[PDB]
């Protein structure tokens, strides 16, 4: 417990990062190369 | 349990709708069935009816009721086999192929019984192997070969033309006793009519499709006048890719 | 006309826009038609009103099953009455089939309703057990059962134990079925607004022979009509489950229909301009 | 190297099959292995305590 | 039997085209019936009642024509979803033209693709493709080189 | 007490096929068949002296 | 023991038959072990009580724990005058009557055990048949290399049943959540207020509140969502074995297969018996084409 | 031979159960009384059926 | 480490790819290069 | 005959001979353990149904790259994942 | 090796028929006796003999 | 006489027939064990 919480959190974030990057609100199956290979700034912000 | 259940009946679920009376009647029937099974086991000869590749417990779709087909399979054919067996034992023809019985009794009286029976057995066999229950669409290569002969300047015209010519040949056989075949002469296709007691193998053709024009075949369903309808249906239910692969084997 | 629909029209339209939903309505309809129980209940509830041929009753059953019939509110009420009569006169068949909650005299407390609930009376009209009832899938049937039991045991009234309020055909309306657009043909028997169930009861020829039964007195007078309303709805939910079934169907249709048309046109036009381009 | 007959276990087998026990603890306690004093002496020789 | 009735009537023309045709803008999602059609033709399956309704109101004359001569006690061909389930061991095999209760997808696909009628993509120049197929045969893959 | 020999030969070809004994499939069946057909013509064909039948110190040429 | 082992093997074998999952030997035996310990607990508590059988009149009384252990024997002086043989038979038949009563109790208890056991298998069992891919064909339908053939007869007689809702998934978890929503709905309402002050209410909160269990008191302290083990969607013991050593993979695979086969054979035997009893089947094979013609 | 009303006694040996199985009432209605009343032998065939 | 060098299901997978996939995207496994010629060695020869 | 040295192996058997009395010798009334099949169950679905099936239970696009569970393996897949496939293909 | 002709049977099928006409479902021995008595009087030409 | 065959259906008492009930298992095993169990129970108690 608490691995799972963190893990799932970052999944949720990474996925609403891929499937729609711009927050328009609809699911996109043709994502930009940057939203796919790009790293979470959240992880970074958390090290900081 | 399959072995112990008699030949005809089906093995199913209890709904417990059975009164005791018919429940006892059933066991009686089963007892007799065991008896007649014991006698059929010894009455068995060399040749035997073919296993059907498709379920006929209901009719053969778009073609036959249960009773029509079963009157062919379990009445006339099974009889033909009885005769064939009775007359191929006690003779030089004991225990050879269906062929070498067909082939060495050809064209002659005094073996006439054996030959008729044998060729009949074949005709029926090949007939069952010729019916595919929901029907097939005739394959490209056979379509091509058929076009080169029957086709007159139309798309797969060969198919409606062959299925026409067959009807014609069937109606042109007056006896209503016999067989209509689509065969390969070895140099060309054609549709032949064989009288009862003759087969394509005795005439050394190579058979592709068989049609049963015996009156017994369509009489329970299409009536006396219903042959046209019958053939038309047979083409809804016939088996083409068989005819095709046989054709290609004949060619090489 | 794209507005007014019947149930058949809905199933054949929706057949295109929801595969699974229609597959489910139809499976369920099959399973309810298979039941001996729901049939026995329908038959033996509506038998007295026609009083006649079981041919007409059976036909009305099969037709009821498809939504092609809803019973008229008048017929409904006098079926209720007919039931109360046939139950009280010979109690043996109708307390062994249509269930009432019997008073436990080993439990006694002081209240107006609770005491008539305590001694020699019928507390509530009981719904069919989850095995003999209307269809539920075998996924959840276990939890369904557990819940129904855990609730009836401890006397919780909620979820699957409570009866939904069913609609009928109004007195002035001659219509046979439910309609998507017309809400005024469908009438509910509510606690506050009544359909004349009391006035039909008291003016009925059976009122004194029913006023004889000591056990039904609580089911008449308890919360007042809130005992007699509950009793009513409950009855027709336990007898004719599928009125509410189809009701919820058409409810759902009218709700979700237009979003699906938006989706349809959008994707179709999508491959359309994609196609011509 | 003794070789028992095939049915050698019968006596004990009917003794076991017919045994009965007031409670389950008595059924399997740790010490039912022991009867005479010899047994109690060999089972505890090691604890000089017991 | 349904399979080849369809593949016969449709004939040559574009699958996707037909699927935009059979749906007016408001009928059903094209993605859905496209999916179900793909899964029905190759990977042979029972057709979803969506596809069955579409096909029924498309092929009605070929089915009426295949059903036109049949005797009384013999199997007809009927698409009716009146019962909930799709497994064609349920209907008697009378729903589609199927003789089987189940055929595993891969094998079915190899079978109907072994039928040359199954349409190859041929992104190549057409005539060149056909010429190669005739001259070299399919024995061109006999060689590993 | 002499059974029929068909089941035996179909079996003994079957084993060599399902065991990987030969590189080319037919060879199993052909050799087994051939070797029988040649011995069919020999005087007292299916009996063998016990000593020469198989591997033993002294052998046949 | 036996009835349970049959059912557990049914489950293991079916698990590998339908999907590619293997149950760990560890798990399979631990199920059983739990049935066993259940019984044991029932024995523990059953020996605290006594059963009294009685022979002639009340003249011969026998007091015996339900397990069948003999405790006391009371006898009329009338018996003392009989014979040793008849004394023996008399006490013996009293003892038999005690064993009868005790064994009746016991069998009720056993039925209880079976029920708890079933309930405990239910997430696994249902877990295999409640998937979007699970299916069966009728047993009498011929099976060939490609796939399975249609059974011809009585096109009405074959109805395919469906366990799952075909539209969006409604799982048991959703149903338990529904249950607690109605629990809170009833609780929070007036008339659900006055009910929670009744004896019925405090009974209900006695048994079915876990949340009120004081720290260190026995039993579950939260309400649990029903277990979800979807079979095709969860890798169990085949994944660990397939990583570690192939040999154990092939052997566990083997076992599951063999168990499945065995179960199926048993079902064929019971079928056969049921078929002979009603007299549809003979007592020796009369139909050998049903066997030899493949 | 399940007999013994012929020696003036009731049959013993448990075969009574076998005779009263609902199965036997199914296959051979009346046989149970036949063998219990009349001492009469049964053989391999009938034990099998 | 001995299982991958011999493509096991190769003739099957070849068949699948050739029949059901477009020639643009398919990976075809050749048996000639595979360790035994893609076949099961004759009995006594392979050391086991 | 049974060797003296090998008899210890019979002990667990002989053990629960002794331990079988009551409640552990009990078999559930009515229940044999062999439950015969009766009906035929199939829960399989057309694909467009099982596309959006699990999305309130697990994530959307539950069946994505799953070949056995779908007749269409490539549906629901976002583009680059589809590209991965052909990418290892060449 | 087996046949129905070859197994030893007392109740061979006509015998079954007779038995179930005699002893099936008769609620005493006396009923059975006047039933029998009534059966022994049938001629040789009757259908039911 | 009929009443006597009516009598036979009555279960065994020891007052009429002077015979104990048969119940056959528990006579199978415990018949030879009885002295043991009894004397473990400290013998019978003769009451009145
Ligand atoms: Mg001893």
């Amino acid at each position: 417990e608490g691995s799972l919480e963190y893990f799932e959190s970052q999944y949720r974030s990474a996925e609403r990062a891929v499937y729609d990057e711009e927050g328009r609100g609809v699911r996109n199956y043709w994502p930009s190369r940057d939203a796919v290979e790009g790293i979470a700034q959240e992880e970074e912000n958390d090290a900081q | 349990y399959h072995a112990y259940v008699p030949k005809g009946a089906s093995v199913q679920m209890g709904e417990t709708f059975m009164p005791s009376n018919i429940a006892t009647a059933v066991f009686r029937e089963t007892e007799a069935a065991a008896a007649r099974a014991d006698k059929t086991k010894e009455e068995t000869g060399f040749f035997s009816q073919p296993r059907l590749n498709y379920p006929v417990s209901s009719g053969i779709p778009a073609l036959f009721s249960k009773d029509q087909f079963d009157m062919q399979y379990s009445l006339f054919h099974r009889d033909v086999v009885e005769t064939l067996n009775r007359h191929t034992l006690g003779t030089p023809l004991e225990g050879h192929n269906l062929e070498t019985v067909i082939r060495k009794t050809s064209f002659d009286a005094t073996q006439a019984v054996a030959h008729t029976a044998a060729s009949e057995h074949f005709n029926y066999c090949f007939f069952y192997k010729s019916l595919r229950p929901w029907g097939t669409a005739p394959p490209p290569r056979l379509r091509e070969a058929l076009q080169l002969q029957y086709g007159t300047n139309g798309s797969a015209d060969a198919m409606d033309e062959v299925r026409r010519i067959v009807w014609v040949t069937a109606a042109s056989h007056q006896e209503r006793c016999g067989w209509v075949y689509l065969v390969w002469s070895g140099v060309h296709f054609d549709v032949v009519e064989f009288p009862h007691g003759s087969c394509p193998i005795a005439s050394d053709l190579i058979p592709l499709l068989a049609l049963n024009v015996h009156e017994s075949a369509y009489i329970l369903d299409y009536g006396t006048s219903g042959l046209k309808q019958y053939v038309e249906n047979y083409f809804k239910a016939c088996n083409w890719p068989l005819a095709e692969r046989y054709y290609l084997m004949a060619i090489g | 006309q794209n507005e007014d629909k019947m149930v058949v029209h809905v199933l054949e339209e929706l057949s295109l826009r929801n595969d699974g939903l229609v597959m489910d309505i139809q499976y369920a309809i099959r399973e309810n038609k298979k039941n001996r129980r729901l049939r026995w209940e329908f038959v033996t509830t509506l038998l007295p009103v026609f009083g006649g041929n079981e041919a007409k009753v059976e036909q009305l059953y099969s037709d009821y099953c498809d939504g092609k019939y809803v019973p008229n509110i008048t017929v409904a009420v006098e079926a209720f009455i007919a039931f109360l009569h046939n139950a009280t006169q010979h109690p043996e068949t109708y307390s062994a089939s249509d269930y009432f909650d019997i008073d436990d005299g080993k439990s006694s407390t002081a209240s107006g309703t609770g005491d008539q609930p305590s001694a020699g009376q019928y507390t509530t009209l009981k719904l069919l057990d989850p095995l003999e009832g209307p269809f539920v899938f075998d996924n959840v049937k276990v939890e369904y059962i557990q819940t129904v039991e855990r609730f009836r045991r401890h006397g919780i009234r909620a979820g699957p134990v409570m009866a939904p309020a069913t609609g009928f055909i109004a007195a002035n309306c001659k219509s046979l079925n439910y309609f998507t657009r017309r809400q005024e043909e469908v009438v509910y028997v509510t606690n506050d607004s009544d359909q004349g169930l009391r006035r039909s009861l008291e003016n009925s020829a059976y009122h004194k022979t029913i006023a004889a039964n000591p056990a039904l007195q609580y089911l008449l007078k308890a919360r007042r009509g809130a005992a007699l309303v509950e009793t009513f709805n409950r009855f027709f939910y336990r007898t004719m489950p599928m009125l509410n079934f189809y009701q919820n169907v058409l409810k759902h249709y009218s709700e979700t229909i237009q979003p699906l048309r938006q989706a349809a046109k959008s994707s179709t036009r999508g491959l359309a301009r994609a196609l011509e381009s | 190297i003794t070789f028992y007959s095939d049915r050698f276990l019968f006596r004990d087998l009917v003794n076991r099959r017919e045994a009965s026990y007031a409670n389950v603890w008595e059924m399997d306690d740790p010490y039912r292995f022991l009867q005479t004093e010899q047994d109690y002496e060999d089972y505890w020789g090691d604890n000089y305590d017991v | 039997a349904l399979g080849r009735l369809f593949s016969e009537k449709l004939g040559d023309r574009d699958v996707h085209q037909w699927a935009v045709e059979s749906c007016a803008d408001g009928e059903a999602d094209v993605r859905q019936l496209l999916l179900s059609l793909h899964e029905w033709r190759e990977r042979g399956r029972p057709p979803s009642l969506l596809l069955a309704n579409v096909l029924s109101k498309y092929l009605e004359e070929e089915i009426a024509a295949f059903n036109k001569g049949i005797p009384e006690n013999a199997p007809k061909l009927q698409l009716e979803t009146s019962d909930g389930t799709l497994a064609h061991s349920g209907s008697g095999g009378s729903r589609s033209g199927t003789m089987w209760a189940d055929v595993d997808p891969t094998t079915f696909a190899l079978h109907q693709a072994s039928q040359s009628t199954r349409s190859t993509r041929c992104d190549e120049p057409f005539i060149l493709h056909l010429v190669k197929r005739a001259k070299l045969g399919e024995c061109v893959t006999n060689f590993t080189d | 007490g002499a059974a029929t020999r068909l089941a035996g030969i179909s079996a003994a070809a079957d084993v060599m096929r399902r065991m990987g004994l030969t590189r080319r499939p037919m060879s199993s069946y052909f050799e087994l068949y051939q070797r029988i057909v040649e011995r069919s013509e020999a005087m007292t064909p299916w009996g063998f002296p016990p000593l020469f039948q198989f591997e033993e110190r002294l052998s046949l040429e | 023991m036996e009835v349970y082992r049959r059912i557990t093997e049914r489950v293991r074998g079916a698990l590998w038959a339908h999907h590619g999952r293997l149950m760990s030997e560890r798990q399979f035996h631990r199920i059983l072990a739990f049935v066993y310990n259940n019984k044991y607990e029932y024995q523990i508590r059953f020996d605290r009580m006594e059963v009294v059988g009685r022979e002639w009149g009340g003249r011969v009384e026998v007091v015996t724990t339900p397990a069948g252990f003999l405790k006391r024997v009371r006898v009329n002086p009338c018996v003392e005058d009989l014979t040793l043989y008849q004394q023996q038979q008399l006490i013996l038949s009293a003892y038999a009557n005690a064993c009868a009563d005790g064994r009746k109790l016991m069998e009720q208890a056993e039925m209880n055990i079976y029920k708890q056991f079933l309930k405990d298998l239910k997430p696994i069992v249902m877990g295999i048949r409640d998937n979007p891919e699970f299916y069966t064909v009728s047993e009498n339908s011929i099976e060939t290399i490609g796939g399975v053939l249609q059974t011809g007869d009585s096109n009405n007689l074959c109805h395919t049943h469906r366990t799952i809702p075909a539209a969006k998934a409604r799982q048991p978890a959703d149903e338990v959540r529904a249950r607690q929503e109605w629990e809170q709905k009833w609780i929070n309402s007036p008339r659900g207020q006055s009910w929670a002050l009744t004896l019925r209410g405090k009974t209900y909160f006695a048994l079915h509140g876990p949340q009120y269990r004081p720290r260190g008191a026995p039993g579950a302290k939260k309400e649990t969502l029903p277990l979800d083990i979807p079979a095709p969607y969860t890798a169990m013991d085949e994944k660990r074995l397939l990583k570690k050593n192939w040999m154990a993979y092939l052997d566990n695979k083997h076992v599951a297969e063999v168990m499945w086969t065995r179960v199926k054979i048993a079902d064929r035997e019971k079928r056969q018996r049921l078929l002979q009893e009603t007299g549809r089947a003979w007592h020796r094979p009369i139909n050998e084409e049903a066997i030899n013609r493949w | 031979i399940f007999d013994g009303p012929n020696v003036g006694i009731t049959p013993y040996g448990g075969m009574t159960r076998l005779l009263a199985r609902p199965e036997t009432s199914l296959k051979y209605p009346g046989l149970a009384e036949f063998v219990v009343l009349t001492g009469a032998s049964l053989f391999a065939g009938d034990a099998l059926r | 480490s001995w299982w991958e060098p011999l493509g096991y299901g190769w003739e099957q997978h070849n068949e699948e790819q050739k029949a059901l996939c477009d020639v643009t995207e398919q990976r075809l496994i050749d048996g000639s290069n595979l360790p035994f010629g893609g076949k099961l060695p004759p009995f006594g020869t392979s050391y086991g | 005959k049974v060797p003296h040295s090998l008899i210890y192996n019979i002990y667990p058997y002989l053990e629960e001979i002794r331990r079988r009395k009551g409640m552990m010798a009990m078999h559930p009334p009515g229940k044999d353990g062999l439950l015969m099949p009766d009906r035929v169950v199939d829960n399989r679905l057309p694909d467009h149904l099982k596309r959006g099936y699990y999305d309130d239970v697990y994530w959307k696009d539950f069946f994505a790259g799953s070949d056995e569970h779908l007749n269409e393996p490539r549906m629901g897949l976002r583009g680059d994942e589809m590209r991965r496939r052909l990418e290892e293909a060449q | 090796s087996h046949s129905s002709a070859m197994e030893r049977a007392a109740i061979t099928p006509t015998r079954a028929r007779w038995v179930e006409d005699a002893f099936a479902d008769q609620p005493s021995v006396n009923d059975i006796m006047r039933t029998l008595t009534e059966i022994e009087q049938l001629p040789f030409q009757s259908t039911h003999n | 006489d009929d009443s006597d065959i009516l009598r036979l259906r009555a279960p065994l008492t020891y007052d009429m027939d002077s015979t104990a009930a048969l119940h056959v298992p528990t006579h199978c095993g415990k018949a030879s064990r009885l002295a043991g169990m009894l004397q473990d129970a400290g013998g019978v108690q003769v009451l009145d």
